[PDB]
């Protein structure tokens, strides 16, 4: 009597991957889900990913470290750096309390305010550090690192005085994974890849394709050499063929672009197209550079070059064109916020970069996969 | 349908503004940054705050 | 005494020199000292504190300036999303009528 | 013939055939089978691919 890769672990991975962790308190369905099939998915996780799968008996975590991180990835609800510090210095306060300890906001804004690293000191008096504060708190909750005590936080962000009793849950002892050394010795973000890899040199190529397949909404080929996708491209039909075995995507592959696509999504994912708006124009500006081969004839590395003034005036095409089917938030604001907005989505789907010298644009060979329009009732319509 | 085209209007007057004095502060933040960094270097060797 | 006096104002003044400049002297102990050197060195730090202090005094002036700034500008910004929030309300406000 | 064969063709054979070697226990180890080196012999040697 032996486990199988079946229809039970393909969900469990998929939940895995999809979510932070998986709390039994919380998730019991997913949690027991998990468990059963964990000696499966820990086999191939270790063989394929080399991702670490901590089963616990509180929880369940897949500890995702990206090859190469990326600006989506981040916790989203997060805006502006100062949060990510008040969240860190939150998470350095809820090391002094034990499990079910209750705590006033206040204490813990006067703590936060105590250690924050930063040259330029904390204040509540103002308003912006009060909303980073309550975002911090909100991401918090989030993960159940600390639950409340009847109150409202909310009220913070337009009163000061406003007060707060939180409880530390057992959760927060192991929300951050385990660093190699004494993590002090080291001086800068990168340095923690280099130690991380440095554990899966046995096939560090596989492990490292299939970090960004599933990770990364795509894979770019970094140049005519790139030893990724020479991977790839010598093991197609393998990879195919497993990935298809193992979970509900599908490889796709091109000269200058690697992905998976979906072709059911369940609820909690997260997918490329999606509602907001911005993805609408998105779509619009792929057929716009389909439409026109000789004037964006893509280089060989696949991305297309455009500067500031060539996408503005390229936005302004399609304002003129689809802009009266765009959502009125766009269709009301001036082409250069449209530009800024636009960059910004397709950064998070890595469709484009910005370069960071000579600020010209990088539209990826990504971006050519899919094509959008108004039915052509609606354009016609656009013409009365 | 009033109210609500008055209060965009007010809300994009207000945004232009909220622009230029952040425009402004972190001119003055790059400034302080600057002159903070400069000191330090120069009041490293002491024992002093 | 003066001895002890002299190492408070070093430790004031966080003057390292004055340990290397005592000892200098106490490996001489009774010659015709030459004191230009030690001279020279308070003068070095008293400079360097000259500096310092009018280094401090432009941080605190553009500190005020920056803290009031700050304060300007969070206000717009709480001014901005009170009225973003009233005009979320009054589109919903308006759906709901329509 | 092998040993009318000069040195300088089994040298090319041989870093064709590590070469070969290495890309089967690839593609055989993405089975999620261990790769005895037999099945990795009757894959590099499987002229039909």
């Amino acid at each position: 009597q032996t486990q199988l890769f079946d229809e039970k672990a393909i969900q469990g991975m998929d939940i895995l991957f999809h979510h932070y962790w998986i709390l039994r308190a919380e998730q019991p369905e997913w949690y027991q889900l998990i468990r059963e099939r964990e000696k499966v998915l820990r086999r191939y996780l270790d063989e394929k990913f080399g991702l670490r799968l901590i089963v616990h008996q509180h929880f369940i975590k897949l500890e995702k470290i990206p090859v190469e991180p990326e600006g989506w990835m981040g916790i989203q609800d997060f805006q502006e750096p100062m949060d990510y510090a008040i969240f860190c210095c939150a998470l350095a306060f809820l090391e002094g309390k034990a499990v079910d300890e209750q705590f006033l906001l206040s204490e813990l804004c006067q703590e936060i305010q105590a250690d924050y690293p930063g040259d330029f000191p904390l204040d509540w008096t103002l308003y912006t550090h009060r909303k980073s504060l309550i975002r911090a708190v909100k991401v918090l909750m989030e993960f159940q690192l600390i639950r409340t005590i009847d109150g409202d936080i909310g009220r913070f962000d337009q009163n000061e005085e406003q007060e707060v009793l939180y409880e530390a849950s057992t959760y927060s002892r192991y929300f951050m994974r385990t660093y190699p050394d004494d993590f002090s010795s080291y001086q800068h973000w990168s340095e923690l890849l280099k130690e991380d890899w440095k554990l899966n040199q046995e096939d560090e190529r596989r492990k490292r394709v299939y970090r960004k397949l599933f990770f990364s909404p795509g894979l770019h080929r970094l140049d005519q050499q790139d030893p990724d996708f020479l991977y790839i491209r010598n093991y197609r039909n393998r990879l195919a063929e497993d990935i298809e075995k193992h979970s509900e995507y599908k490889l796709h592959v091109y000269k200058n672009t690697a992905f998976l696509s979906i072709a059911e999504p369940r609820q909690y994912q997260q997918v490329f197209p999606n509602s907001k708006a911005s993805t609408d124009i998105i779509l619009q500006l792929s057929k716009y550079i389909h439409g026109e081969p000789e004037r964006f004839k893509a280089n060989e590395n696949g991305e297309i070059l455009m500067t500031e003034g060539e996408f503005e005036q390229v936005v302004d095409d399609l304002r003129q064109q689809f802009g009266t089917g765009w959502a009125k938030y766009f269709r009301d604001m001036s082409t250069k916020g449209i530009r800024t907005e636009l960059l910004r989505a397709m950064k998070d789907w890595m469709m484009a970069e910005v370069d960071s010298e000579t600020s010209l644009i990088r539209i990826k060979s990504l971006t050519g996969v899919m094509t959008g329009e108004y039915p052509s009732d609606f354009q016609t319509g656009g013409t009365e | 349908n009033v109210q609500i085209e008055k209060t965009g209007h007010q809300l994009e007057e207000q945004k232009k503004v909220l622009f230029q004095l952040d425009e402004q502060w972190k001119q003055v933040h790059g400034h302080l940054q600057v002159i903070k960094i400069q000191l330090h270097q120069e009041g490293r060797q002491l024992n002093l705050s | 005494d003066l001895l002890g006096e002299l190492q408070f104002d070093a430790e004031e003044a966080a003057f390292s020199e004055h340990e290397v400049n005592v000892h200098d002297f106490e490996r001489h102990q009774e010659e015709e000292f030459d004191f230009s050197i030690w001279i020279g060195e308070i003068g070095s730090h008293e400079q360097l504190l000259a500096n310092l202090n009018q280094l401090a005094d432009e941080e605190n002036r553009l500190s005020e300036e920056h803290n009031r700034l700050q304060r300007q500008s969070s206000e717009k910004k709480k001014e901005v999303d009170a009225i973003r929030k009233n005009l979320d309300h009054l589109a919903d406000w308006f759906t709901e009528e329509k | 013939n092998s040993k009318f064969l000069n040195e300088d063709d089994l040298n090319r054979i041989t870093k064709h055939f590590q070469s070969r070697i290495g890309k089967a226990k690839e593609l055989i180890q993405l089975r999620n089978e261990g790769s005895t080196l037999h099945q990795v012999l009757k894959e590099v040697l499987d002229y039909r691919k």
